[PDB]
């Protein structure tokens, strides 16, 4: 669970105030927002180690992509015209899933082999799934 | 609007934080630091800052309290030893509490302040 | 001016010297008559055997000491509160603290009475001398006259900024007419520590000359 | 910062220092303001350059007049206005004597002589018509 | 809505039977309600009442699920408390409450209950 | 209240500090006009060459000292106990026990006086002072005005107790909504000594996150 | 009634000992080893305990007394300092003595205690 920054500064800043009553509240609630996401991105990945960890792994999916407020938070509704877009970009964790190969590479490694060699004739989605029966 | 007095406070973030395309954040120097200085300080009640838990100016603890001398004279003592903590760089030099001629609930403090080190006047308003 | 009526006196004692935890308060019953503030300066008297020339230096400033005295009672029909609940208040002040194996730091203060620029006497209590008089029958006192005296303790925190706008590290000085910097660099001394030298002075501001300075310009003396 | 809610709610507005009142020392400063808005009396008491800011207009020779008398310790003073227009940058020989010509008029002698309060008079836009005036 | 108001008028007549008579009364936790039944209440005794307005989630069973609780029997004994010191001349504001957790209701969803120039209800 | 009758001025002697064995009684035969308790409090300012805050620090706090006269006559026709036998039975108070080498606990008690919140007035005797006036042509003495002394010794496992209920060694703390963890280990510093850092108050609790309570939940703070 | 208040005070076995099948003895635990451990003190009187000699509080040696406000005044201070040796985690805050209305020979005692450490109130009664 994720606490936001944004909840912990004094309320003279505006952050948990009525939304847009003055007109400094919204470029100050975007410059938190690149801030947020580094620390949900933390937060994330402590609770993905049951999953990150496994040994019945059975998912692309790494470090996260999660939005960092709840959906009736005031937080939320600041940036609600472009969280579809937000959100669309934080799905590059799909991009990311070479390294859920490096894992298994080291995962492998108690049991002493190795991963395989990756090689021409792949069709790497349905490579992966026996490297992932493999551990 | 000088560098000189840049110099003697530094430069630091207006208290409305409002960012620019050009030059980044506002950034308050010498003279307007200072002012700003007091206006974080009045703006904050104690308990709120995250970590330095007594830092701001705990006028909420008495008010819905009795105009009288005794709480005008315990405004201007709490007033007094609050700037000489919270604000090295502004002395406080008279401190005038009366309640206003139109609405007689609410009551209005006025703290004049000099910089420290320096006798210069600010030559018109802005920033 | 606003209203008519009495302020009286409040002791709060405070756990720490810098005035943020609270240990209890103390409203007095009548306020005291007179309160007597007593200060004193050591100054040891330097001798030599070549010269005669008399002058003491300073050796300590003691601090300030508060004597006031109370009364409480018990008798009157206007008053009700027993003797033995605020004597017991009184005497929880000029107290060892178990938190912090000292004695607590009091605040006396009441109305717009100023103890030399502060609003209150923070100090701590150093005697405090109960006379009981006219106890009832059931032994219980009706008359009580307490004398107290205090010691001036004051936070650190405050003196630390009170020096720093006497004597500051930096100082800007705006000239006028013909002031020379021989002349300006002498009157840094009132509060500078000995003021910088004139060319020491004519270095910080990066001044071309010694003379190349116009008299609407601002000189800055660090030190 | 909720302005309406009951607070702690910091304000620009300048209030005025607590006057002392000197009795037999209190002047008058008779000049061409700018703005001239006060309706209903002749010669009126301003006591701060913040109130008189509000009340006669900005950046005029009367005003930095007003500005370097409550620098040098002044509390109180009467401001008593010219009612005819604000001169050029430059004072002009045919303008020059509108001034004189009004400051021996029954209309500001009347606003001096009626209030009895002031002790010592003054024009500081006299130096107004130092340069050009010939 | 005029249910709640039908309620105050009651109360606020019951309190016009002899002279030293006050009420302290329950507000609406709605804000929408809220809001209306200040606007809408129209009785000629307005001034022996006084609204508070959220409701307490105090320290009994049933601290997991504190028990919602009126905010009326708190304030007053804090008048009483006051009234014991202080005499009745002063105002029973900012006095700190005993065995409550937290207003059901956020402060913030509240700022709107304070009008300086209509009816405002304490909050 | 219930009755209407003198409450008299007992001295009990006892021979250890805590209280448990006794010596003897002596009850007055009229009650002091007046007591008078003293107390005092020794504090050294610090003296330091680079810095001129002032600020005392605490040395020892002087046990208190009661101070009573009392009168013990038998000219009157309405008492008949001769002087002989009750200061007799006074000195044996203010005096060497031979059991335990030293002098005996006196706790002298009257009525419902509290001598700040004790019932009674441990301490022994420093002082005793008789002044045998009026004596008879039998030589047996009249009238005696003797004159008390104490210093307060009050017993250490009452002592123990009260530093263990102001400053305990565990706290259990019950939060209200909203106040941060980094904003209660402060008001642990209260009375726990130097609070609990955030971190291991954290700790002790088994808190799975900083901000992971709920308001509702009790917190235990142990140093 | 909770495991929080066990780990300030323990647990220890409770004043009517009675003894059951499933659980063993019943247990006091927190909250309320801290009130039995104050009936167990006044239901005592020094010298009965075999080897502790004075424990227990001793109102037997002044009983068959007159009620006055010198005996109710004694009663304060016997009840007070005896706590303090005996109940090192039960602070006394008031003692209120006062005879019945009903009966004029019997007076009746009431201690208010609070737990060092905690401000936590009992929710409802039990054990």
């Amino acid at each position: 669970s994720y606490y936001p920054v944004s909840d912990t500064l004094p309320p003279c800043y505006g952050l948990q105030h009525s939304l847009s009553e003055s007109e400094h509240l919204l470029p100050l609630h975007q410059f938190m927002l690149p801030f947020e996401q580094l620390l949900a991105c933390g937060c994330q990945q402590i609770a993905m180690l049951p999953r990150l960890l496994a040994f019945q792994r059975e998912g692309y999916e790494v470090w996260g992509d999660q939005w960092p407020f709840k959906s009736g938070s005031v937080n939320d509704d600041a940036h609600q015209d472009y969280a579809p877009a937000l959100k669309d970009l934080l799905g590059q964790i799909a991009l990311d899933s070479d390294h859920e190969l490096d894992i298994i590479n080291y995962l492998l490694g108690y049991f002493g082999t190795q991963r395989a060699p990756r090689t021409f004739t792949t069709q790497l989605d349905d490579f992966r799934a026996v490297q992932q029966g493999y551990l | 609007e000088n560098q000189i007095l840049t110099q003697l406070y530094g430069r630091g973030w207006a208290f409305p934080p409002v960012f620019s395309l050009e030059k980044g954040v506002e950034m308050a120097e010498g003279a307007e630091d200072v002012r700003q200085s007091l206006q974080i300080l009045f703006s904050t009640e104690p308990g709120e800052r995250l970590m330095r838990e007594n830092y701001g100016c705990g006028l909420n603890d008495f008010m819905f309290e009795n105009i009288r001398n005794e709480l005008i004279a315990e405004i201007e003592s709490h007033i007094h030893d609050n700037v000489l903590r919270y604000e090295p760089r502004a002395d406080m030099t008279d401190i005038q509490v009366r309640q206003s001629p139109g609405m007689g609930n609410t009551l209005q403090v006025q703290v004049m302040y000099r910089l420290r080190g320096s006798d210069i006047n600010q030559q018109i308003q802005g920033v | 001016l606003i209203e008519r009526g009495l302020a009286k006196l409040t002791i709060n004692a405070y756990k720490d010297r810098e005035g943020k935890i609270r240990a209890g308060t103390l409203q007095a019953m009548y306020n005291p008559d007179s309160l007597q503030l007593d200060y004193q300066t050591d100054y040891q008297q330097s001798q030599a055997i070549n010269s005669e020339k008399q002058s003491s230096i300073y050796v300590q400033a003691k601090p300030a000491g508060l004597s006031l005295e109370l009364i409480f009672d018990a008798t009157m029909p206007g008053n009700k509160t027993p003797i033995e609940e605020q004597l017991m208040q009184l005497k929880q002040l000029c107290s060892v603290d178990a938190t912090s194996n000292e004695t607590r730091f009091l605040q006396v203060k009441w109305g717009k009475m100023r103890w030399e620029s502060r609003g209150y006497f923070a100090g701590r209590a150093k005697s405090l001398s109960v006379n009981y008089t006219l106890f009832d029958r059931d032994a219980t006192p009706l008359r009580v006259r307490v004398i107290l005296a205090l010691v001036a303790d004051e936070s650190l925190v405050l003196q630390e900024t009170e020096q720093n706008l006497q004597s500051p590290a930096k100082i800007a000085l705006r000239i006028q007419d013909g002031v020379s910097l021989a002349l300006m660099a002498a009157s840094t001394a009132s509060t500078l520590s000995g003021g910088v030298d004139y060319l020491t002075l004519a270095w910080q501001n990066g001044l071309d000359n010694l003379n190349g300075f116009v008299p609407g310009e601002i000189l800055q003396a660090t030190r | 910062m909720e302005r309406l809610q009951p607070g702690v709610t910091l304000t620009e507005s300048i209030i005025t220092m607590g006057q002392q009142e000197i009795p037999s020392a209190v002047p008058v400063f008779i000049g061409y303001t700018v703005r001239y808005p006060e309706q209903s009396e002749a010669s009126v008491r301003i006591d701060s350059l913040a109130e008189y800011t509000s009340l006669f207009g900005d950046d005029h020779v009367m005003m930095f007049a007003v500005r370097h008398y409550f620098d040098n310790g002044g509390q109180q003073a009467f401001v008593l206005p010219l009612k005819d227009n604000m001169p050029s940058v430059e004072m002009t020989t045919a303008e020059a004597e509108n001034l004189i010509a009004a400051l021996r008029s029954a209309t500001v002698s009347e606003a001096i002589g009626g209030h009895s309060q002031i002790t010592l008079i003054l024009v500081p836009d006299m130096a107004r018509l130092n340069d050009s005036d010939i | 809505v005029s249910l709640w108001s039908q309620g105050w008028e009651a109360l606020l007549q019951l309190s016009q039977v002899r002279p030293n008579l006050f009420v302290l009364l329950d507000a609406p936790d709605n804000v929408e309600q809220a809001q209306k039944c200040m606007t809408t209440l129209s009785s000629d005794y307005r001034q022996w009442g006084a609204a508070y307005w959220p409701r307490l989630e105090t320290t009994y069973q049933k601290i997991f699920q504190g028990t919602v609780l009126s905010p009326t029997a708190a304030v007053a004994a804090v008048i009483q408390r006051t009234d014991n010191d202080a005499g009745v001349w002063k105002a029973p504001a900012n006095i700190a409450l005993s065995q409550v957790i937290r207003p059901v209701k956020s402060y913030l969803q509240g700022s709107v209950l304070f009008n300086s120039s209509g009816t405002s209800l304490n909050v």
